[PDB]
């Protein structure tokens, strides 16, 4: 209860949760991954041991099939 | 003889960045020359004085024959 009035305002009942869940479909899912994750570059974070870790330039290669 | 078997090592870290958040050419003409300077500056004192020993007995041979014939 008190920290949704500090991020949206008005508490969201429990109804509209629900009629939100509703309308994800499969081609929903699929546009939005593409904006999010294709052919866009991470940030990295690792603690011992590794050497076996790839290099950067070969973990930013795999974020795109290149087939499609 | 893989990566996972190579040696041991402690207590370091590095500190990458990507290849698209930056720039290829950050100074070429700027740091280029005066480098090119030290290398050479520090290696041409022995790498010239065995060279210029050819060029002394090339120029003292060919004169040489060509007075022979020649008077
Ligand atoms: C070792 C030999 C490597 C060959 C095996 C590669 C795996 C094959 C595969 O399933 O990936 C599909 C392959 C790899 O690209 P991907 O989309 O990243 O696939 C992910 C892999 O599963 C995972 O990718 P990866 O881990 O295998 O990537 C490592 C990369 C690193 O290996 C190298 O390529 C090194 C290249 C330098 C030396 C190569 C000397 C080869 C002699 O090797 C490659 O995959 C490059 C393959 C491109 C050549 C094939 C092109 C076909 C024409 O997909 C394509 O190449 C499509 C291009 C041609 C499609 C034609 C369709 C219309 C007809
Ligand atoms: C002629 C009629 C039309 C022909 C079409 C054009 C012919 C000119 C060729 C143009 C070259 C095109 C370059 C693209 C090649 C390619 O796609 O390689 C993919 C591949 C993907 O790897 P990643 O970079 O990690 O990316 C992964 C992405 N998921 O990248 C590379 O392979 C680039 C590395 C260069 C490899 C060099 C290959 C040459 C070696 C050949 C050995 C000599 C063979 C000759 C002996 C005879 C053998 C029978």
């Amino acid at each position: 209860i008190g920290r949704s009035l500090l991020t949206y305002g008005r508490r969201i009942p429990l109804a509209e949760w629900e009629s939100r869940i509703a309308e994800v479909d499969a081609s929903v899912v699929r546009e939005v991954c593409s904006k999010y994750f294709y052919d866009q570059c991470p940030a990295v974070a690792g603690l011992g041991p590794i050497e076996q870790l790839p290099d950067y330039n070969r973990i930013r290669s795999g974020m795109f099939w290149l087939r499609f | 003889r893989e990566f996972g078997h190579l040696t041991r090592m402690r207590h370091v870290i590095t500190y990458s960045l990507s290849p698209f958040e930056q720039r290829a050419f950050p100074h070429y003409f700027t740091k280029g020359i005066p480098n090119v300077l030290r290398r050479t500056r520090a290696c041409i004192l022995r790498v010239a004085p065995p060279f210029v020993v050819f060029y002394l007995v090339y120029t003292w041979g060919t004169q040489e024959f060509e007075k022979s014939k020649r008077k």
